[PDB]
């Protein structure tokens, strides 16, 4: 079972510039490599087969190279469609294995986090539970801190976030911070409060509400 | 419009069978091989097995030689993932993709994927509750809360409404059930004459909700 | 009285060699009972040129009557199978068409035509594609192949 170790896991770069993926075999696998693009939520579709050879359609910028044990993907100048994953398969040697892939997410220009705060529904009060949303639109690069205070003390495990992809348009991230309480722990305390740092920011933000 | 279209796929118990079918438009499979594919909740592709229809020839994973039959009927232009004794680490999107060396056809075609979940849970609908503002721009949304399984969708005004939109990726909770929320950020001037509805549907417990965004 | 012992080929990606209709071998992974349809090649040791680690051979396929031979196509040398009086085979003195040098250059061999030197028995990297003679040992093709003893 033939490993296949991809790098970087994770990189970051602007339209127009070359990027380079790199591809690791555990053992020689000939020239039976390919490359594959896959936009999230979306079957991957073929671009390098054959450790060079371009499949059929492609954009004439993706280039493969390759060496028996080293094997490379090459796009010479990004374009609007190609934030994706990529992932090399080795399909010469069975049972056909992948690398865990490279996400490559295009860089634009630091964007500040705004944030809101919603208290919960009149709705949810009766079911026995709370939820405390924490929102931080439309932001710059993805890494971000939410800190949730109840009577300005800080919290730990009692909150999810979840993060979008990079919006259509203007490539901005989007994040939810999701602070759950019993009716009886959310009745007891006054302020909630949702702090945020961010490299768009001088100091950190806070956003609050009392219960009443 | 070359196709290959998946179908069988959803919810099962474990140690539970499913049949998934990969159905070839545009091409004839006879001189093909399909393999199928998969991919785990956040997770990279892990092979599963392929079959040549037209010789027999099939080959498994080790993880599902023995439990996984694959097959193909020429005549239909369909390929088979038999899935036996299903456990939770089966849950995954499965893909089948097609193979042919002379004519570099190296998985140069995918289905658009089925999930299969193995889960000994109940479905359950989600409850819908609004996000309104406290108090340039405004933010309002709705809180779709314990749900399962996967996916739901949300809409605002009836599709009316894509500016500005934010669906966040559902978070398992520790209950075992799922949680998402939709928001949208419109402008403060229009708060307290237009109306914001978010439209959830959740196909697998046949559940259609409405909420109003309100002040 | 010739020197003839039987196997089977498996090459350097772990790819068998079975029948794709009368006249074609192709090589594609087998796992399970699909590895009781690869081809038993009877490889007859016969009479040529020894060089350093060069042995001369031919490969028949066990009673189908069928001998592989590198024949010319577009004058370019082809990978052929070819029926022949079993009466007659094997022999050692045999016509260079079905001869093969069975080289050793790591801790494998390569099967280079007699009558055309330079060109090896080949397989494509996609599974499933015709064994053919291929013109390159530096190019994208595999030449490098592994035995197995069957009696």
């Amino acid at each position: 079972d033939i490993q296949m170790t991809q790098s970087p896991s994770s990189l970051s770069a602007s339209v127009g510039d070359r990027v380079t993926i790199t591809c690791r075999a555990s053992q020689d696998v000939s020239w039976g490599v390919a490359w594959y693009q896959q936009k999230p939520g979306k079957a991957p579709k073929l671009l390098i087969y054959s450790t060079a050879s371009l499949y059929s359609g492609v954009p004439s910028r993706f280039s493969g190279s390759g060496s028996g044990t080293d094997f490379t993907l090459t796009i010479s100048s990004l374009q609007p469609e190609d934030f994706a994953t990529y992932y090399c398969q080795q399909y010469s040697n069975f049972p056909i294995t992948f690398g865990q892939g490279t996400k490559v997410e295009i860089k634009r220009t630091v964007a500040a986090p705004s944030v809101f705060i919603f208290p919960p529904s009149d709705e949810q009060l009766k079911s026995g539970t709370a939820s405390v949303v924490c929102l931080l639109n439309n932001f710059y690069p993805r890494e971000a801190k939410v800190q949730w205070k109840v009577d300005n003390a800080l919290q730990s495990g009692n909150s999810q976030e979840s993060v979008t992809e990079q919006d259509s348009k203007d490539s901005t991230y989007s994040l939810s911070s999701t602070l759950t309480l019993s009716k009886a722990d959310y009745e007891k305390h006054k302020v909630y409060a949702c702090e945020v740092t961010h490299q768009g920011l001088s100091s950190p933000v806070t956003k609050s509400f009392n219960r009443g | 419009e070359v196709q290959l279209v998946e179908s069988g796929g959803g919810l099962v118990q474990p140690g539970g069978s499913l049949r998934l079918s990969c159905a070839a438009s545009g091409f004839t499979i006879k001189d093909m091989a399909i393999h199928w594919v998969r991919q785990a909740p956040g997770k990279g592709l892990e092979w599963v097995a392929r079959i040549w229809p037209r010789e027999g020839f099939t080959y498994y994973a080790d993880s599902v030689k023995g439990r996984f039959t694959i097959s193909a009927d020429t005549s239909k232009n369909t390929a088979y993932l038999q899935m036996n004794s299903l456990r939770a680490e089966d849950t995954a999107v499965y893909y089948c993709a097609r193979f042919n060396g002379y004519w570099n056809y190296i998985m140069d075609y995918w289905g658009q994927g089925t999930l299969v979940t193995v889960s000994s849970a109940s479905t359950k609908g989600p409850s819908v509750f609004p996000l309104a503002p406290s108090s340039g721009t405004a933010a309002l949304g709705c809180l779709v809360k314990d749900y399962f399984p996967e996916p739901v969708t949300v809409s605002w005004n009836s599709g009316a409404l894509t500016s500005g939109v934010h669906t966040f990726p559902a978070v398992l909770q520790s209950s075992g059930l799922y949680s998402l929320s939709s928001v949208v950020t419109v402008p403060s001037s229009s708060l307290g004459t237009q109306t914001y509805i978010c439209n959830v549907n959740h196909k697998p417990s046949n559940t259609k909700v409405d909420k109003k965004a309100e002040p | 009285p010739v020197r003839s012992l039987n196997c089977t080929l498996r090459d350097s990606q772990q790819k068998s060699l079975v029948m794709s209709g009368p006249y074609e071998l192709k090589a594609l992974h087998l796992q399970g009972q699909d590895m009781e349809q690869q081809v038993v090649f009877s490889m007859s040791f016969v009479q040529g040129e020894e060089s350093n680690d060069k042995i001369p051979v031919a490969l028949g396929l066990k009673e189908k009557n069928l001998y592989l031979s590198c024949v010319l196509k577009d004058d370019k040398p082809t990978l052929q199978l070819e029926s022949v009086d079993p009466k007659n085979y094997p022999k050692k003195k045999m016509e260079k068409r079905f001869v093969f040098n069975k080289i050793e250059i790591n801790n494998k061999l390569e099967f280079e035509s007699a009558q055309f030197p330079n060109w090896y028995i080949s397989t494509s990297q996609a599974e499933n594609m015709p064994v053919f003679l291929g013109g390159t040992k530096g190019g994208q093709d595999i030449t490098d192949f592994t035995m197995q003893f069957v009696s």
